[PDB]
């Protein structure tokens, strides 16, 4: 449906298959350099959209792996 | 066209009138920069400023002469009055040199700005050097990226970026100097 | 901020946000805020609450 990149034209954002990229080549590094390369990767936060002003659903990140390379 | 000609100055006058007068001005991020792109100068002959950047970390800042960088059409090269460039680089090796002596940072891509004062912003996530990956692990996972190919796009297309940033490591790492 | 020990850092924050937030109105725009940490979440639902999202 979009017209763009490969990426782009998949409905994924730039952002998203930047960092896929940046997981890639973080997870075939040097040991002495892989640990602490995760430290960067970690994804620990979360959100609650909130429509009439107070109420809304929670969703929660925990993710230690990367980016999810699923559908967003 | 651009009827709005707004800047840190004109934000500074219209602020005064619609906030309360005591608050001091809210800084920008021009404030911490004294190197822009039509700021001519910065040249001095035959090594240019290389602001090799990351997100977590700075790489360099320092002057070089040549810089060769992976642009998605290829390998590109910026000597020191290059023509304005805006190019997304592939995942490839940023060559950093100063002379006889070579600096090959592998990137993650991400893009690489030549400004018309000379200035060079490589601007790419995840920037290792190619001392610190191992030549097992990537055909060793692109034995299994060449193999989950489902018909969801975004997971084809993950696929892609994944057998195509292998692949140039691959590439990357035989061809050693 | 997401503890709250820290002072008047937030405050001064939310008040610049609608010290920032007056100064983009001109025409009747649109506007969608956001906070990031759970002390922007508490404080701007006091000034700006059908603006947040």
């Amino acid at each position: 449906a979009p017209s763009g990149p490969f990426y782009r034209v998949a409905g994924m954002s730039y952002l998203r298959y930047s960092n896929i990229c940046a997981d890639l080549l973080r997870n075939v590094l040097k040991e002495p350099f892989k640990a602490k390369a995760q430290a960067r990767q970690a994804i620990h936060f979360r959100q609650a959209p909130y429509v009439d002003g107070k109420a809304g659903a929670s969703k929660v990140y925990e993710l230690e792996n990367g980016i999810p390379k699923t559908a967003n | 066209e651009a009827a709005a000609p707004a800047g840190p100055k004109e934000f500074t006058e219209v602020w005064n009138k619609k906030a309360p007068s005591t608050l001091i001005v809210p800084e920008f991020p021009s404030n911490y920069t004294a190197v822009k792109a039509v700021g001519e100068g910065q040249v001095h002959g035959d090594a240019f400023p290389v602001n090799f950047y990351t997100p977590h970390s700075i790489l360099s800042q320092a002057q070089k002469d040549t810089v060769v960088l992976p642009g998605v059409d290829g390998y590109f090269g910026v000597k020191a009055s290059h023509v304005p460039t805006i190019a997304q680089l592939k995942p490839g090796v940023v060559e950093l040199h100063s002379g006889a002596e070579s600096e090959k940072f592998f990137v993650s891509g991400g893009f690489a700005f030549v400004h018309p004062n000379g200035v060079t912003d490589i601007c790419v996530l995840e920037a290792a050097t190619l001392d610190q990956v191992d030549p097992a692990a990537v055909k060793s996972a692109l034995a299994a990226a060449s193999a989950a190919q489902p018909t969801d796009e975004f997971e084809q297309a993950a696929n892609r970026a994944a057998i195509e940033l292998y692949s140039a490591l691959e590439s990357a790492v035989e061809a050693k100097a | 901020s997401d503890k709250g020990l820290c002072g008047g850092l937030n405050s001064n924050i939310t008040k610049y946000t609608r010290a920032t937030l007056a100064t983009t109105e001109s025409e009747g725009k649109d506007v969608v805020v956001v906070s990031i940490g759970d002390k922007g979440r508490s404080q701007l639902t006091r000034i700006e609450s059908q603006r947040y999202q």
